[PDB]
């Protein structure tokens, strides 16, 4: 007339691919088809398959986590340029065009700035 | 494509990609969205 | 410690208890998943009647505890698996180790009793069971919890309760 | 399911945040479509959803555009709009609402959301610098 959890004890305790493969087939015991709609919407948002909703223009993209600063001020880049010639207007004329430029990544600008930077070195 | 613009620095319906006689065909099937003949 | 599990797998039994044998000539310690393999090796080997089968299960396990070795789910689970196949012989030890089991401070799976339950079914324990188990939620914690429900329809049906 | 019911469902897991929510003043939402019929039952889905959330909603429609172009064969594409205006409606119930009436976007039909947040000024610029 007692439950079943009371009585003897063994008394004895007190208190790789393996585990890769153990999880996986421990990920199958609730694995069962989809039951409806929103089940197979819910799943193929866990995959990444569906977009995030409210819709993110700028989901996936974070520009390298780039600050305004190094896209605005891309002027510290002309140091190694002549500093008062002809040379020193048009490279900062190409700076300010670069600064405008919202397609374009901060290392693209100045990888353009290093190629300008090596066509005068040569020249 | 840099490389080309550097240096110039210092100096039919392609609007959707079809054949001519192709976009009446799509156009005329209902096949393009909002495309109706007017 | 792979290569006892990999032979328990390929069902090498003897050469899995002999492997553990140079394992502690060797000073070397065992892990948990490997002790459950010794103990289905244990079990799968021939010619043993039921209380030395059980006898080697519990030196095996006095050896756990020697190497400071704490036991998981998947132990019992195993045991209690292994110990189906003796039927009427085998309840009081499989009550002996859920209540063990439940003592330590791991928690039943389904799995556990899916095995209980087969074991007994060849049987009023699965009301306990059900008494326990009323309102509780579940998470994938063994292999063979899928198989609970099933076995749990069975009992009801061998029994014919309809509130069960 | 006149017998078999779920007994108990898993509600979703919404835990309230310390930081402080984002307050829109304005929240318009632009549908643009082919078809007038399919803006008229979105106006009647987005505007039944507005008031039962609690949100204040005003829906007015935009003049219709035409693009015509001749390739003699001449073409003709309609864009007729819709605009959903809600105000003084706070970060959460904002993106919520958003959530669910952009799943729900018919066929054919985009939407431009334009977002007016209420912000405070800059403690920089409370006094001049010294």
């Amino acid at each position: 007339r007692k439950n079943i959890f009371t009585g003897k004890r063994l008394n004895i305790f007190d208190m790789s691919l393996w585990d890769v493969e153990f999880a996986k087939q421990l990920a199958t015991v609730n694995e069962q088809p989809l039951q409806n709609g929103f089940e197979e919407l819910i799943q193929w948002t866990k995959e990444g398959k569906l977009w995030e909703f409210p819709i993110n223009n700028e989901a996936g993209f974070d520009d390298d986590g780039s600050e305004f600063h190094e896209h605005i001020f891309l002027e510290k880049h002309l140091e190694s340029f002549p500093k008062q010639g002809p040379i020193r207007h048009f490279m900062e004329l190409v700076t300010c065009g670069l600064s405008k430029n919202p397609y374009l990544s901060v290392k693209q600008k100045v990888e353009h700035i290093e190629w300008f930077r090596n066509y005068f070195n040569e020249k | 494509a840099d490389e080309r613009l550097r240096i110039n620095s210092l100096r039919v319906k392609r609007r959707w990609r079809l054949s001519r006689i192709v976009f009446r065909h799509l156009a005329d099937h209902g096949q393009l969205s909002g495309i109706q003949r007017a | 410690c792979t290569m006892i599990r990999g032979m328990v797998k390929h069902r090498a039994y003897e050469q899995a208890l002999n492997l553990y044998t140079e394992l502690l000539n060797n000073r070397l310690h065992a892990d948990v998943y490997t002790f459950n393999a010794l103990i289905e090796a244990t079990v799968c080997a021939i010619n043993e009647k039921f209380e030395e089968k059980w006898s080697k299960i519990l030196e095996l396990l006095r050896h756990m505890v020697a190497q400071k070795v704490k036991p998981n789910l998947q132990t019992f689970n195993t045991i209690l698996k292994c110990l189906r196949r003796f039927h009427v012989f085998a309840r009081s030890p499989a009550l002996q180790v859920l209540r063990e089991m439940k003592a330590i401070g791991i928690e039943p799976s389904l799995a556990t009793y899916h095995h209980i339950i087969r074991l007994f079914d060849q049987s009023f324990i699965i009301y306990d069971i059900m008494n326990e188990l009323m309102g509780k939620r579940f998470s994938p914690k063994d292999p063979d919890d899928d198989k609970f429900f099933q076995s749990a329809m069975s009992i009801c049906s061998s029994l014919r309760d309809l509130e069960l | 399911l006149h017998v078999d019911v779920p007994k108990d469902l898993t509600k979703p897991v919404v835990t309230i945040s310390d930081e402080p929510d984002i307050l829109y003043k304005r929240l318009s939402v632009l549908v643009k479509g082919h078809d007038k019929a399919v803006l008229d039952s979105y106006e009647y889905f987005a505007v039944l959803a507005a008031k039962e959330l609690g949100i204040s909603i005003k829906v007015h429609e935009p003049p219709r555009k035409i693009e015509r172009f001749t390739l003699r064969v001449q073409y003709e594409m309609r864009t007729l709009y819709r605009c959903l205006e809600l105000e003084h409606l706070t970060g959460s119930t904002a993106d919520v609402y958003l959530e669910y009436i952009q799943r729900n976007l018919p066929e054919g039909v985009a939407m431009e959301v334009t977002k007016t947040q209420l912000e405070q000024l800059p403690e920089h610029i409370k006094e001049p610098i010294w």
